[PDB]
RNA sequence: AGGUCUGUGAUGCCCUCAGACGCCCUGGGCCGCACGCGCGCUACACUGGCGGGGCCAGCCGGCGCCCGCGAGGACGCGCGGAGCCCCCGCCGUGGCCGGGACCGCGGGCUGGAACGCCCCCGCGCACCAGGAAUGUCUUGUAGGCGCCCGCCCCCACCGCG
RNA sequence: ACGGAGGGGUACCACCAGACGUGGAGUCUGCGGCUCAAUCUGACCCAACGCGCGCACCUCACCAGGCCCGGACGCGCGGAGGACCGACAGCCGGGCGCGCUUUCGCGAUCGCGCGGGCGGUGGUGCAUGGCCGCUCCCAGCCCGUGGCGCGAGCCGUCUGC
């Protein structure tokens, strides 16, 4: 529950840069191979599944992103309200835009 | 309890550090090390249909890992065809 | 003479990509329904996969300069752990919409959920198909309303020719009282210029 | 230059997998590409009860998936990596007909 | 279910801002 | 109103929701047995049992050296297939060398953990062709003989072939 | 629809002629009954009983006991003068800062109530979808025009070979 702020910021940044979080349905012990964070650890340390799952649940419940589930993989996608909120937490300016708009 | 232990004579009986032979199946979760002490300390394979989270009646042949019941629905797309 | 565990990689490499796809079909069906998705494919490229799709309304799938398609593009990459950019989806279009079962069943489902009853929707669908050059259709609606069927002309329902000529689809509708099982089948005996057996002609 | 390269074709459908080789051999008309070895079919098999609950007369589905494959290791170093790309482009684009080149 | 006490300005182990310190047996922050 | 809400992000309505029917951990149980029967396996022997030897299959398929009676074990590399059957001898109608259930020491394997599985010495239950009743089968078929896959940490009298 | 009514046909899931069997023993397994804290449940003529794809832990619902909130999102009150959360040492506890006994650490990731969730191998298969089983190892089923009947219906769709 006591989720570090570094994880919050890392997830926000990864989301905005990719506009897409492709997450696995899990609820046991294990870290995520994708998003990453560093807290004076010497080597970027990956987050734990419980932490990111709770964060994703809160975000979606707040109406920032929508999701499909498919089978065995939560696919998320941020809305306009998403771009309008992450930029604030990352402390960004309206000029910046997600990468995918730049010819993937 | 980080500043305690047993007799040295008993320590000789410690289990061989040789890694355990009972792993967990991952179809494709980074292997990383309060309730955390024993949330799921017990270690065992959890092979399950990669469609439905059901651990019963799963084919491991050819590395499918598909429930027998959920096999019929998607077999047509997967390529398997019913002839002969 | 030969070793049987070398070719096993090639055999197992082709099978994995088959499943890698079906998930795509499921996901598109759960997402790009708005554009009436029909089917997909795959083509393992040097550094990516050249997935192309077929949707009746191409415009809906893509966005401003394909923006939302680009959005989707990155998503898949992380899920399959492939390099982005290299991903290169393609978008296609279906011409004879009255000859495909899935688009018709999806439109019919939506219509049914528009408060309009089964009869009008089924007759609209069958008219749309027949006016699109089809020997016949068949609409079945089952749920809390039994089975009320509707049919126009001749269909085959047995034999090898069924799997290639007859095309069927099914859906499920979550209505307040329960579930409305609906399916559709269309028999086109002129698909891809294939001659149905026991169909003969003699000249002068 | 010369690489002792190999060509492998793997697929499920007998129709395309047999038509595609004809185009390949056309393209190798002058580079000496020759007959392909046709491996025994890898007929994968699976059986399953038709009833989700196991009621009534015990019946069984029998699905199988074949894996035809052909090999054109003929080129070897007979061709250069320059036109090995040319070998891989003039060929038709079939949606699913996996292929791989090794020396 | 251990309890807590309202915090007081006891950390001043001095008599005129002399910073004396930065309890039964010894102990350090965290477990080490 | 045949079966399936206990296959599923298939689901309406009910019941449970901070002493939990949620998720997790340590143990036990699903195998427990006076008895009734349903699909099977092993036999009741000379058209046979034991020992030595010769030898050929297909779905398909991995092997060398050294310890150990055997099961198994330490190393190193890519290489490879059986029962019936035929031949020579012993046994000689004796519940006997047919039969291998049950039980006592012991040696090993899997696994965190044997209640699981193999091999060796010893003991050697019923069974003498089975009533009323009843099932299946027309050519490479019945019957007999063995060999691979499935679920599987170990194990096949089962099922698909 | 039925007939211990007639006439045509037909089938080793029927018979003629034969073959191989089961029911008699030992044993593997499932099904009822008894027992226990639990011995988790579905199915019972064809059309339930090696079937719901191998049960030491998980599988697993069942029994004896124990961790955690992993209570989203809104509204009202409080909170860094400190919301919530971890811990060396000693006892009781199968063990765990599980509980207690002193005292250190962490810092808003929130706490209480009201609305409102997610979850659940929990119930109704007599509320349903989907998939199978059976009728069915069948040879049968209907449309447009026309005609016959007030009409339900009949001819088309055959008392011939
Ligand atoms: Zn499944």
């Amino acid at each position: 529950v006591h989720i570090p702020k570094a994880v919050y910021k890392a997830v926000y940044a990864h989301l905005y840069e990719n506009a897409s979080l492709a997450l696995k349905e899990y609820w046991r012990v294990g870290n995520v191979p994708g998003i990453t964070y560093v807290d004076e650890n010497g080597k970027l340390c990956n987050p734990t599944y419980l932490h990111v799952n709770c964060i994703m649940q809160s975000l979606e419940s707040r109406g920032v992103v929508k999701d499909t589930f498919a089978w065995r993989h939560h696919y998320y996608l941020l809305t306009e309200k998403g771009e309008q909120f992450i930029r604030k937490e990352l402390d960004l300016t309206d000029d910046v835009l997600p990468t995918p708009y730049s010819k993937p | 309890r980080n500043l305690g232990s047993c007799g040295a004579e008993d320590l000789d009986s410690r289990v061989h550090p040789s890694t355990i032979f009972w792993p967990t199946e991952a179809d494709n979760a980074s292997g990383v090390p309060m309730r955390e002490t024993e949330f799921c300390t017990h270690i065992a394979h959890k092979r399950e249909c990669r469609i439905c989270g059901n651990y019963n009646s799963v084919y491991r042949k050819y590395g499918l890992f598909i429930c027998r019941r959920c096999f019929k629905e998607n077999a047509g797309k997967i390529g398997f065809v019913k002839l002969h | 003479i030969v070793r049987r565990d070398e070719e096993n990689v090639y055999y197992s490499k082709y099978l994995n990509d088959c499943i890698m796809e079906a998930e795509l079909h499921e996901f598109f069906s759960r997402e790009l329904v708005d554009a009436g998705y029909a089917s997909c494919s795959l083509c393992r490229t040097i550094d990516s996969i050249c997935v192309i799709i077929q949707c009746a309304e191409p415009e809906v799938v893509m966005g401003d300069n394909h923006y939302r398609l680009h959005k989707i593009e990155y998503l898949l990459a992380g899920r399959f752990m492939c390099d982005p950019k290299n991903f290169n989806i393609w978008v296609d279009k279906i011409i004879k919409r009255g000859l495909s079962a899935e688009i018709m069943v999806d439109n019919l489902r939506a219509k049914l959920e528009e408060a309009m009853p089964i009869r009008r929707a089924a007759y609209s669908i069958i008219r749309t198909a027949m006016r699109a050059g089809a020997a016949g259709c068949e609409v079945i609606v089952a749920g809390k309303l039994r089975a009320n069927k509707f049919k126009e002309g001749c269909l085959i329902s047995t034999g090898h020719p069924k799997r290639i000529f007859l095309a069927e689809a099914t859906r499920h509708i979550k209505m307040r009282q329960g579930v409305i099982g609906v399916k559709v089948r269309i028999y086109n005996p002129n698909i891809r210029g294939a001659v149905m057996p026991d169909k003969i002609e003699i000249g002068a | 230059m010369h690489q002792k390269y190999t060509i492998i074709v793997v697929g499920k459908d007998l129709k395309l997998v047999e038509r595609y080789v004809k185009s390949i051999v056309k393209e190798g008309r002058a580079f000496g590409i020759s007959g392909p070895c046709r491996a025994p079919v890898r007929r994968l098999t699976i059986t399953t009860r038709k009833s989700p609950c196991g009621e009534g007369t015990n019946t069984w589905h029998r699905f199988e998936l074949r894996m035809y494959k052909r090999t054109f290791w003929v080129t070897c170093g007979g061709n250069d990596i320059s036109t090995i790309l040319s070998k891989t482009v003039v060929i038709p684009g079939i949606q699913v007909t996996v292929e791989v080149e090794e020396p | 279910e251990p309890k807590k006490v309202r915090l007081a300005c006891l950390k001043y182990y001095t008599i005129k801002g002399d910073t004396a310190e930065p309890a039964r047996h010894a102990d350090r922050c965290h477990c080490g």
